[PDB]
């Protein structure tokens, strides 16, 4: 459950 | 922007940051698995030792992705490491089933991570996943597959003798 | 016809060619046995290792008959190696029963091969079977006989614990 | 409730769980410190190596508290590991100042953790903090204090030569 | 169907089974090559030793594909190993020409096997062919190419001295 | 035309010949860099030793491409090795900037060389670039990136002490 | 102009720069010789190894002249390295004849280089040619003279056995 | 900042 | 000859 | 089954 | 400068 | 041929 939340996160939330 | 950045997309940069959290999350689940079998009412030493090694292995997978982001000119972005979804594991077999289901999810994320490097025409990033992550994710799933099938053949989790003997002969 | 051919019958020459296929066929069955126990839903490592050794042993028995045909002046004739008769083995006990039934069939073929050399008055060929094949075919059948009787005493194939412990203590 | 639980308060049990997150959080900050100095525009190898060692040291401090909770009969409760408060460190001196301010905060949490064991009359827990945590938290603060005072004597962070020479002679 | 099966097509599974027969067939041809040069009227010891090594090398290539099918969750299907197309080789040069023509055919089958994994988007299978099969198939063809060109420079197969000296200096 | 040629395009053959000149040209620039720092008015021994090693490394990269062309059945075509574009380097920092700008240009040529093998469906050539050239071109650019950023932090090229200390601690 | 320049003429300085290109050109011809014998249709391993050693020997002769120019206070001027005059060598004997004709041309250039130092009254430069270049150019020509005369005695280049045996016994 | 949030958390949030 | 017969076999003959 | 087929083969099928 | 001249050369100038 | 072109070059073309 917590694994798919991180996986489905848009790429804009992982850029500085 | 970086002086060493060449043929490195923002989408590939952001996908590496997401993968770093996925390996850091995976080592957190293996840390919660190891110390469940250290409990007095569980008391399976080689089960705790096995999941402790898995915890320090997912940490080096996250550290190698953190190192790869620096060579390509990308910048590491860190987020919260979420707590494991389960605070209690039914047994040794139930933990090997939740670890097999975890590795298959990690392997799925690498496949689309490899599918994004190919679309971006990033051949160095494609070779980095194939050499360090794709090959070791198939042995990990295969090994956990063997462990699960050897557990419910002995009669686990109903048979407490089954867990004890697997903990001794196989994991020890 | 060969310059080194002396006291070597065509019937003895043709019977050696038939035996070469029988050892090559036997190693093919042991190859299919070894990688059945490597399967994830079987996962018996020392059963796979045991039948892998048997596969490379029947290959050297076929290579020694190929070498014996050259010293006697005969000419090797090769045919198709047929596929194993079973693509699935029920369990570890069922594989040891199909391997015991296989060795007894190989031993039978050597007995009439020894009965043909005697009729042909070929004393060198008789001594070659007795030294390299007759002695090792009785230890092989005896060893597989022990393995089968130790498996259905523990309760195999119904007991999955029986296969796992035999795989560890006996085969390992 | 646990069969091995004796003289172990719920408040002491809950305070250990809070400390486990504090060491896990601390290793996350040291992980973000190490790979900042691995960046191409920073490029301080022995600064990255120094904070990488600090990262694996706070992980073993969290693992030893996880192990202590099992011997006393307590149950580990895991929460989110929060991301570090800073994603960019100004320089090597600014990182040693944020690491000195971090260790002093970790030491403060151990002092009230020791003040709770004493109030609970838990002498085994008091000796566990004094032997493994109180002594090493003073050397850590003292060592970081030396590092900070040796950096702004050379002229850091204005002097880029100061960081480079400290990285070579002191940290290397 | 398999618990460890992930991103594995039936077409990729069936293409691996076909390749296993192709390596098993190749080792059968090298086995018939080795014992042709062991004949009394041929008597080339290092030619027989060279093709004997090639026989045990194509067997390990078939065993590695059998092992790869188990990790990916596929099921091995075995067929007849066909007899070699030639029961007599004209000379040492004619055998090196039939072995060069054999390796080029094995290499062709791997290229379309790599072209099927790419179409199926199977990056793990693509890397398995490139690492273990594509690199070694080019050295094999290059080495056999050198051997053939060094044989008809000396005057083989007309010159029996040419075969004897190549058997001594090059193959020995 | 070659007996060992299989799945090898003329465009891939001609692109390898162009790459051979690019590595031979690169070693010529590193040769002119090394002996500039051997000059009496420069006198930086470990700068000369560093660029001398880079000169013999680009020669082995050209020799490995010359060897790869022979295994694939291609024919090497050699052209003039052009003289380096600069006969004087301003300083140690200016040389590391002209070497960083050189490696990034070599890496760019390999990316389109990898993009041509993929279009030609040459999987063996793709794996040869990824294993021997793509991985080492990123460490080279990263390492030169570290060297440049550590030079203008100390105050180079204005500070002659900065070049001397970097030559001693880092390059020595 | 240089602080270490003493008794060093411009004509001697310019003649050293010309000699550096002549040794760099010579190693380029030996590089094209070595990989001609690596070809599949040539396949002479010890001929390729022999000319590969000659390639790395002419590079050190050019590096020693580059080093001598710095000690005497001269400045190195680099030009294009021209491609070898022949892209195909008829045989092993034809390559030894083109290498003998090359060394005699290199030796001629050193004789007038020694004749210019004497005219300039440069005794240090005269001793540098005699110690490092004049003595080794006579052994090189003598050794290549032996190799050529031993090749056309066996019947080369008509006899392909002659090249193969010389490649084994002499060059190996 | 994030360090004091965890530190000030009540003990009831750290029991199972 | 025997090599192309196996190679040209349809994939349906190689599945269990 | 496949073992007896090879075993019962006449000797004429095993000579060159 | 000299690096782009070689790089931009057509492939026909690199075949024998 | 290419060897004599370099050898016959005047010394003025080899000075900086
Ligand atoms: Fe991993
Ligand atoms: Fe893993
Ligand atoms: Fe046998
Ligand atoms: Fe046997
Ligand atoms: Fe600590
Ligand atoms: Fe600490
Ligand atoms: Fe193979
Ligand atoms: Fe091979
Ligand atoms: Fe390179
Ligand atoms: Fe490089
Ligand atoms: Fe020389
Ligand atoms: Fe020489």
């Amino acid at each position: 459950d917590s694994f798919q939340v991180i996986k489905n996160s848009p790429l804009s939330e992982w850029l500085i | 922007t970086s002086q060493v950045r060449q043929n490195y997309h923002q989408d590939s940069e952001a996908a590496i940051n997401r993968q770093i959290n996925l390996e850091l999350y995976a080592s957190y689940v293996y840390l919660s698995m190891s110390y469940y079998f250290d409990r007095d009412d569980v008391a399976l030493k080689n089960f705790a030792k096995y999941f402790l090694h898995q915890s320090h292995e997912e940490r080096e997978h996250a550290e190698k992705l953190m190192k790869l982001q620096n060579q390509r000119g990308g910048r590491i972005f860190l987020q919260d490491i979420k707590k494991p979804d389960c605070d209690d594991w039914e047994s040794g077999l139930n933990a090997m089933e939740c670890a097999l289901h975890l590795e298959k999810n990690v392997n799925q994320s690498l496949l689309e991570l490899h599918k994004l490097a190919t679309d971006k025409n990033d051949p160095h990033l494609c070779d980095f996943i194939e050499t360090h992550y794709l090959n070791e994710q198939v042995k990990a799933i295969k090994e956990l597959g063997d462990h699960v099938t050897n557990l419910r053949k002995m009669g686990a989790p109903e048979s407490g003798l089954a867990e004890y003997l697997f903990d001794k002969h196989t994991l020890g």
